[PDB]
RNA sequence: AGCGCCGUGGCGCAGUGGAAGCGCGCAGGGCUCAUAACCCUGAUGUCCUCGGAUCGAAACCGAGCGGCGCUACCA
RNA sequence: AAAAUC
């Protein structure tokens, strides 16, 4: 149940975008993407997807570094996060 | 495992050969990689062919992930479980233990 | 033979909104048959064609295909139709579809008519179709009213009996509509005895179970007790499942539990 | 060439089957291991304790083989709340010849009087010795009233251990606890995993489990290694259950009483409800026989809040149906067991858990209702259940004044408010009622670490009563 | 166990009563220097199985199947 | 207008 994993979508000139899919609700979203900018330097977006859930739209390709912000935000367990290479 | 990688195609012509030795039927092994995977791919007369840019090390952990929570018992070495239906999930049962123990995600 | 239209006149009349069928399109635009007035062929030029500029001449117009167009002119002399793709709203779209398979389903009603009695399409719409939808504005309303009063044949001579016999056959057969209203109820009961009180209750709910509208009041757990009716007019199987919940609380005040509702009776 | 079914039905003719009981026997003759009380109904009720993913469950069902419907699709894989409820057979073969080992053996309860034996090569065929019960407690740390219920309904227990898994389980050790202080002391060690052990590892996890149980009031534990999975190891099993465990003293001079733990409501869907069968409260009687038909009432009942706060309980008055002790519905019952009373209570009362862990009472007595209790308690040196990963095993302190508490009296799970506190005993206000009839050997349990953790032991030796309103 | 939803051509929605729909894909092409965007072209189905009124049904119903949803483990 | 790469 409420796996979560990030995916990244490549663009034109080398420029990507990165996917966490799934976000517990204990801590709100606004006050999460507030440091997430300052950290990451990147736009960001909790979109809407249907079936899908609510998500967390980032610029840039990090993965190591949202899951850096994770371990210390809400996340406890390190084990249901995954990481796509793609 | 042997990822056949043809330029934007992925193809695994051993997918057969990996539910033979685990004692997995086909299609529970392809809706485990898609409910992992967010693609669907299609399925050639014993090889499991998919459009997309994906790499060995992934189906490499997705085939120890589907061992140590599916295929082998998580309280006995043992492969001797196989797929069953208990009211209607699917509830897994051993052959050589017999336990009551059900991964269904 | 299948050619009569379904509307009154001939030649369209002004500012109205139709669905055509494309056939061709060969540098002026697309002059195709009409399928909601007496088959013509009328004109839908490009810059009258895509609200869209014209980038995907072949994407938004299909050879074979219909799609809501607008009369802009009816030049009621020789033959000539003036229609636009353009000038139809939003919401308007979805009421032209409304009509045209409207007329579709008349059309294919009578058509098995008068294939069946090989009479030709011209006479059945001329001597039914037309004084129904004079009466009533339209000749589905009237169908629907036929079903639930013969007395829309009145006044209107008929090619043949049979034929009578044949639509009303026909229309029966498919324009028929026994509404199932669901109510459930749920015993909280606490008392010494329920279940007899649960039986008996059900019984005279039951009883009183007509040979038309009937009642089986059936089980999908211990609380929750489910009322199944139908009703053919869709005012009486409220009645009845009040009725009922009088029934089932009557019996148990005097036993010593409770039954509360959940949902009322509703379609 | 016979087919499976014909050979089963051919032995079962051959045993004698399954004979009706007698509607009225003598009932100053008839003794627990009578062939009418044998044959169709348990009198010891015999419980399995272990730590949480253990298989408890599934040793039982090797030895008797009915599945304790875990149910609820969630409860179908981690845990369950109900508790799990079985039936089995000791049979004995009667030949000499074959070894006494593998002489016992249980069986379901729809085998016959004399089944042959299975043995290759053997012509005797079985006596039943005895019939018994058996009752599941879950393990998990949140859900212990279950176990408490248990307990008191227990009369033989059957402790698991596993292992490749660390020796001291504190949830192992806490329901031997528990059942020590149920007044139980008939207790056999299991070690279940042995197949996936070595010859020397099991040796030392052996010794680690005798200097485990020591200090502890039970001394003579036999200890068996079996495996729920091979499926070896039963037949001693019931040779140590016949051997070790008696039966507790239980005669007809004693009232009648009924401890409901279990709600059943008899509800198939889809039918007519013309057709319909009565409320069913699932119930241990501990003294006292029941007979087809007869007029009871659930003491405790109804209970509602009226204007004021004030408790008002209402005796659930109700006509006996049936009584589904085994397979079969019987004319009487028999003390020591668990029975399924089918009155006209209405379904809703046993659709949820609503009739769990209450007292019930035959016509003809008046068990009293009681608001505040006064109760005389004895504690532990330590708190049971918790890890701590070598720091001195969290104490148990004091009790203090308005506090709730989980007193679980026999089976009412109750959260009990204390007045007042002395050296040995305690006054204790109860927002859901509880009926006192002799002595109901209670259990606490105190909220240290969110959740439950047990703590002593207690004894009523008075109570306020309230009078019930017919 | 009971009552609600669904049955692709790879995926979804649509018509359900003239007999194979569209978009999403996928493949190729064109646009161009060149990638997206955009513009063309296809090749896949007793639209789950079995019966029935019907010139006719994939569509209307039903006698069964598979997967979802609620009641709720229904002695 | 929307214009992207380099
Ligand atoms: N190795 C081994 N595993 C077993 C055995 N019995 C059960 N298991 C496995 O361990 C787990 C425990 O079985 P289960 O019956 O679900 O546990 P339980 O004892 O009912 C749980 P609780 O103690 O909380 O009531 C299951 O996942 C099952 O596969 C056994 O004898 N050996
Ligand atoms: C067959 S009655 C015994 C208890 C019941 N099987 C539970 O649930
Ligand atoms: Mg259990
Ligand atoms: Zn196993």
């Amino acid at each position: 149940s409420n796996y979560i994993h990030i995916r990244i979508q490549q663009r034109n000139g080398r420029k990507t975008l990165t996917t966490v899919q799934g976000v517990p609700e204990e801590y709100d979203l606004k006050r999460i993407l507030k440091v997430l900018k300052k950290d990451f330097a990147c736009n960001g977006n909790i979109v809407k997807d249907p079936e899908m859930g609510e998500i967390i739209q980032l610029q840039g390709d990090q993965r190591a570094k949202v899951c850096e912000f994770m371990i210390s935000q809400l996340g406890l367990q390190k084990k249901n996060i995954k990481i796509h290479g793609f | 495992p042997v990822c056949l990688r043809d330029g934007k195609k992925t193809i695994f012509s051993n997918i057969q050969d990996i539910a033979e030795k685990l004692h997995r039927s086909p299609e529970h092994l392809i809706q485990y990689l898609f409910a992992e995977l967010g693609t669907s791919g299609s399925v050639d007369g014993k090889r499991l062919v998919i459009k997309g840019k994906f790499q060995s090390k992934q189906m490499e952990n997705v085939l120890r992930r589907y061992i140590l929570e599916y295929v082998t018992c998580k309280t006995c070495k043992s492969i001797n479980t196989e797929l069953k239906r208990e009211n209607r999930l699917f509830f897994m049962v051993c052959k050589s233990c017999g336990s009551t123990r059900s991964v269904s995600s | 033979t299948s050619h009569c239209r379904f509307y009154e006149n001939k030649y369209p009349e002004i500012d109205d909104i139709v669905m055509v069928n494309v056939q061709q399109i060969a540098e002026m635009g697309a002059y195709v048959k009409l399928l909601e007035y007496d088959n013509i062929e009328g004109m839908i030029l490009l810059s009258e064609l895509s609200r869209r500029r014209i980038r995907s001449i072949q994407k938004l117009i299909r050879v074979g295909k219909n799609d809501v167009a607008v009369v802009l002119r009816v030049d009621k002399e020789k033959g000539y139709i003036d229609l636009s793709k353009r000038r139809v709203s939003s919401e308007d779209i979805i009421k032209c579809e409304e009509k045209y398979q409207k007329s579709k389903t008349v059309h294919s009603i009578l058509r098995y008519c008068a294939e069946k009695f090989q009479i030709p399409l011209e006479e059945l719409y001329k001597t039914i179709a037309w004084p129904l939808s004079r009466k009533f504005g339209h000749a589905y309303e009237a169908f629907k009213l036929s079903i639930i009063d013969e007395t829309v044949w009145e006044g209107i001579e008929p090619p043949s009996k049979d034929v009578l016999d044949e639509l009303k056959n026909y229309i029966s057969k498919r324009l028929t509509p026994a509404v199932k209203i669901r109510a459930d109820v749920e015993v909280s009961c606490f008392s010494y005895e329920g279940i007899d009180a649960i039986k008996d209750a059900l019984k005279s709910a039951e009883d009183m179970s007509t040979e038309q509208m009937q009642v089986k009041v059936k089980l999908v757990a211990a609380p929750l007790y489910v009322l199944t009716t139908q009703a053919l007019d869709k005012q009486k199987g409220i009645e009845q499942l009040e009725s009922a919940i009088e029934k089932i609380t009557e019996v148990i005040t005097k036993y010593g539990g409770v039954c509360n509702i959940t949902m009322p009776p509703k379609a | 060439g016979e087919t499976e079914e014909e050979k089963r039905k051919r032995e079962f003719e051959e045993g004698g089957g399954l004979p009706e009981q007698p509607l009225n026997p003598d009932f100053s003759k008839l003794n627990p291991l009578s062939a009418e009380i044998i044959n169709r109904q348990a009198t010891i009720n015999i419980g399995t304790i272990g730590h949480v993913a253990h298989g408890k469950s599934t040793v039982v069902r090797a030895i008797s083989g009915v599945q304790t419907v875990r149910f609820k699709d969630e409860l179908e894989r981690n845990i369950t709340i109900k508790l799990g409820y079985a039936n089995a057979k000791i049979y004995k073969c009667q030949e000499p010849t074959c070894p006494e080992p593998d002489c016992y053996r249980s069986f379901k309860s729809d085998k016959e009087i004399s089944p042959k034996c299975q043995r290759p090569g053997c012509p005797g065929r079985y006596k039943l010795v005895r019939h018994v019960s058996f009752v599941d407690c879950p393990g998990h740390d949140i859900l212990m009233s279950t176990m408490l219920s248990g307990a008191a309904v227990m009369d033989a227990a059957l402790l698991l251990i596993a292992g490749n898994e660390s020796c001291p389980q504190p949830q192992t050790s806490e329901h031997l606890a528990a059942i020590e202080i149920m007044k139980l002391k008939h207790v056999i060690i299991l070690q279940n995993k042995v197949d996936l052990m070595r010859e020397e590892s099991a040796l030392e996890h052996q010794k680690s489990i005798l200097k485990f149980i020591r200090g502890t009031i039970a001394d003579g534990a036999p200890i068996v290694p079996i495996s729920a999975q091979l499926k070896y190891n039963i037949d001693a099993v019931n040779e140590f259950i016949v051997k070790t465990i008696p039966v507790p003293p239980r005669d007809f001079m004693i009232s009648p009483r009924l401890i409901v733990i279990r709600s059943f409501d008899v509800n198939k869907p889809g039918a007519e409800i013309e057709d319909l069968k009565g409320g069913v409260a699932g119930g241990s009687i501990l003294n006292g026989v029941f007979k087809l038909g007869d007029e009871i009432e659930i003491r405790p009942g109804i209970v509602t809040k009226d204007d004021k706060g004030k408790i008002q309980c209402k005796p659930i008055f109700s006509n006996i149906v049936s009584l589904f002790a085994e397979q079969n519905d019987l004319k009487f019952a028999v003390p020591g067991g668990l029975i399924g009373v089918g009155t006209k209570v209405d379904p809703t009362l046993c659709r949820a858990d609503r009739l769990v862990g209450q007292v019930v009472g035959a016509k003809g007595h008046l068990p009293n209702i009681y608001t505040d209790i006064e109760i005389n308690y004895f504690l532990l040196r330590r708190l049971l259940g918790v890890k701590t990963d070598g720091q001195k095993q969290a104490k148990v302190r004091k009790l203090e004044p308005n506090e709730v508490l989980m007193v679980n009296i026999g089976s009412t799970a109750t959260g009990a408010r204390v007045v007042a506190v002395k050296a040995d005993m305690a006054r204790l206000q109860l927002t859901s009622p509880a009926c006192t009839e002799i002595n109901e050997k209670i259990a606490l349990s105190r909220r240290i670490e969110k959740h439950w953790r047990l703590i002593g032991w207690a004894t009523i030796k008075k109570g306020t009563t309230l009078e019930p309103i017919a």
